[PDB]
């Protein structure tokens, strides 16, 4: 016979948990508990096997270049090397998540891919000729991750990332 | 007046029983969704 309150943090959006091995949807949240619900009851991506992809994107926002939210956009990318990619995908979906880019409405998601000899961890914006975004998004990378200030980071338009060696 | 969240805070809120039990909508997919 408990006496009860609930009442849970809000989120400046709502985001939805992406999969691909096909890109398929896990799930929708809009509040901080909801988030550590999904993300306690998801496989880190460092324990994750093969060629998988995780991604969390705006409510809406589709993780493909051909999304109307990243027409003219672009991401940031880091490559990993194997063993750095849970801490980092935490840290950044983190840093997304409780609005620690301050870029307006810019951001549409994060995503980490394991792949065979590293790990790419990218982060989305919808415009990618706006240099004071792309440029705040960096300097934010390189706090809220803790990597070394000799770690490259690359920008990349989508375009540039397809049909492309 | 975006809502703004430290890491810190982000990280203390999982000590909460609502986080407890998975989402009931949560697909089961294998070696991904535990």
């Amino acid at each position: 016979g408990p006496h009860m309150l609930e009442a849970e943090h809000p989120l400046q959006y709502n985001y939805t948990f992406w999969y691909s091995r096909n890109i398929k949807q896990i799930g929708t949240f809009a509040s901080v508990e909801q988030f550590w619900r999904f993300y306690s009851h998801m496989v880190r991506p460092g324990d994750l096997t093969g060629h998988s992809d995780f991604h969390l994107f705006k409510e809406g926002i589709k993780p493909m270049w051909e999304d109307d939210a990243n027409k003219n956009g672009g991401k940031w990318i880091i490559r990993l090397r194997k063993g750095l990619a849970s801490r980092c995908w935490e840290n950044l979906i983190l840093a997304m998540l409780g609005e620690q880019f301050m870029v307006g409405e810019e951001i549409c998601g994060a995503v980490v891919s394991v792949r065979f000899q590293e790990d790419i961890i990218s982060i989305w914006n919808k415009t990618a000729s706006d240099q004071a975004t792309t440029a705040r998004i960096r300097d934010t990378l390189r706090r809220v991750l803790n990597l070394p200030p000799n770690t490259i980071m690359e920008y990349k338009t989508h375009t540039d990332s397809i049909k492309m060696p | 007046t975006r809502i703004i969240y430290d890491r810190k805070f982000l990280m203390e809120c999982r000590n909460s029983p609502v986080t407890k039990t998975p989402p009931r909508d949560l697909p089961t997919i294998p070696g991904v969704t535990s």
